[PDB]
């Protein structure tokens, strides 16, 4: 079989491998909840990129990733 | 997407093909681009004859070996077969 | 345009394009902070439309592309970082040329996001690969090449 | 569809026209008077560049056509030390 | 089913807005009474949805576990941060 003509829809998104900051549940383009009213993005060794303030508070609480069980580190 | 450097004396042809495909259409396309009868072309891979129905991926070169870089030293000859006298490329000058 | 065709340079060779690209460019502590943020994609586009030397180098040899890749906030203002690299490459910057330390902007990217954007925007040329091979092997190229190509070996 | 690139030292290199229009100078040579529209030969005489550098620019033509925008893990193109500074001048002449 | 989840998709969206609103208030004066904060967050989140008293109370407890807010040791009604 073949097709004479086709119609499509496509959801373009930026090519960043990370999607969201899973602390404040805010997209990483915008600012964290601690930071909106007044930031930098901190990556991880386990392909974990979140907000700087959120990561700082989380590591002040515990040295564990918020989704898996692995020791946090900077880049 | 296998790549080949089909050589015959001075003449050299750079050809793209598929991993699993016979040499029949290879001989037909070199016939089309060489403007000569098709039956006299005989491909040599390091100076040995190969089957006319066997796929070229299994012949000794694959897409991992025959890259867009230096593909293969595939020689070609025409029946008058002619002796394989593939002219090598000119030697680079003596650098200081 | 008139200011660009005087080639204004700071102490460290920064042209008028480099400072609009740089993130360390000082913005005054007064009300200028609210409106003037460097890097700015509109200023870079305006300067390139007005004829800024997109391949100009500073004292360290870093071109306009070498400074935008070193930007340390690739995701917070990715809209800014994307458009300036598009403008720099479309204006005719070399996505391969090296500074005084022989460091390609891919090597001086220090950021995955900028590296991905630049690798997307690179256009491959045999002249660039050959000149990179010449520079890497330290081949004596003086008085063996065109004079216009000596510069090309100089930065590639 | 297929163009022929005669080197200085006699060697004839045949690559696709789509592959050989990625260099500006060859595109200019094919256009103009004496385009020789036989649709299969389109010969060009490179009386200056030797055989090895012409072979390398043909490999580069294939390499660029294959990797024009794909395969972000781009393989390195193997410039020998003895072919550089003579492939560089050839690439400048061809405006690759 | 699709209508129900979209009514529940905004439920997670307004919890994130309530947490953002509570933190935004808590970084301007750094301490408020428990009853005084509820009327303040409702006033800010008023052009959008009207938050129920039970939902904001749950958002305080979630933010306590997130260590953005914490009850003061001197007075449990007062809210500090950590
Ligand atoms: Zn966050
Ligand atoms: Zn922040
Ligand atoms: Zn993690």
């Amino acid at each position: 079989f073949e097709v004479k003509k086709w119609n499509a829809v496509a959801l373009w998104a930026w090519d960043i491998v990370v999607d969201n900051c899973a602390i404040c549940r805010n997209h990483i383009m915008d600012l964290c909840i601690e930071c909106q009213a007044n930031c930098t993005v901190a990556w991880g060794v386990c392909n974990h990129a979140f907000h700087f303030h959120c990561i700082s508070r989380w590591l002040k609480t515990r040295q564990v990733c918020p989704l898996d069980n692995r020791e946090w580190e900077f880049q | 997407d296998v790549f080949l450097m089909i050589r015959r004396h001075k003449t050299t042809i750079f050809t793209d093909a598929k991993e699993s495909s016979t040499v029949f259409e290879l001989k037909r396309i070199v016939e089309g681009i060489l403007k000569r009868p098709p039956d006299e072309q005989r491909l040599y891979k390091d100076d040995q004859l190969l089957d006319d129905g066997k796929t070229l991926g299994e012949c000794g070169f694959t897409s991992q070996t025959a890259r867009p870089q230096a593909p293969a030293t595939v020689g070609l000859a025409f029946r008058a077969f002619e002796a394989l006298c593939i002219e090598p490329f000119s030697s680079p000058p003596e650098l200081p | 345009y008139n200011l660009i065709h005087l080639d204004p340079r700071t102490r460290e060779g920064f042209t008028l394009l480099h400072l609009a690209v740089n993130s360390n460019t000082p913005v005054d502590d007064f009300h200028t902070n609210d409106v003037c943020s460097f890097p700015n994609a509109l200023v870079t586009k305006l300067l390139l439309d007005c004829g800024a030397e997109v391949n100009a180098v500073d004292n360290e040899g870093n071109s306009a592309l070498h400074i935008i890749v070193q930007y340390n906030r690739p995701i917070s203002d990715f809209l800014t970082l994307h458009s300036i690299i598009i403008s720099l490459v479309e204006a005719g910057a070399h996505t391969d040329m090296t500074n005084k330390q022989n460091k390609t902007p891919l090597d001086k990217s220090t950021t995955g996001v900028s590296e991905i954007l630049l690798k997307t925007q690179m256009k491959m040329s045999l002249k660039c690969l050959a000149a990179r091979a010449v520079r890497a092997n330290d081949i004596n190229y003086q008085d063996q090449i065109p004079r216009t190509l000596e510069e090309f070996v100089g930065f590639h | 569809m297929y163009v022929k690139l005669i080197s200085s030292d006699g060697h004839e290199f045949i690559v696709k026209r789509e592959h050989a229009l990625t260099s500006g100078t060859i595109k200019a040579m094919l256009s103009g008077p004496g385009q020789f529209a036989e649709n299969e030969t389109n010969e060009v005489n490179f009386r200056e560049i030797p055989s090895h550098v012409l072979s390398k620019v043909c490999m580069y033509f294939t390499y660029k056509v294959r990797y024009t925008n794909s395969s972000t893990e781009i393989p390195e193109f193997p410039i020998a030390p003895e072919i550089a500074l003579e492939l560089l001048m050839a690439a400048n002449f061809l405006d690759c | 089913q699709e209508m129900e989840q979209t009514r529940s998709a905004v439920d997670e969206d307004r919890k994130m807005y309530l947490q953002a609103a509570i933190v935004r208030i808590m970084k301007a004066r750094k301490v408020l009474r428990h009853n005084a904060l509820i009327q303040e967050v409702i006033s800010q989140s008023r052009a959008r949805f009207n938050p129920s008293i039970s939902m904001i109370k749950k958002c305080i407890e979630v933010l306590i576990d997130k260590q953005y807010i914490e009850r003061s040791q001197a007075s449990a009604d007062e809210y500090s941060y950590v």
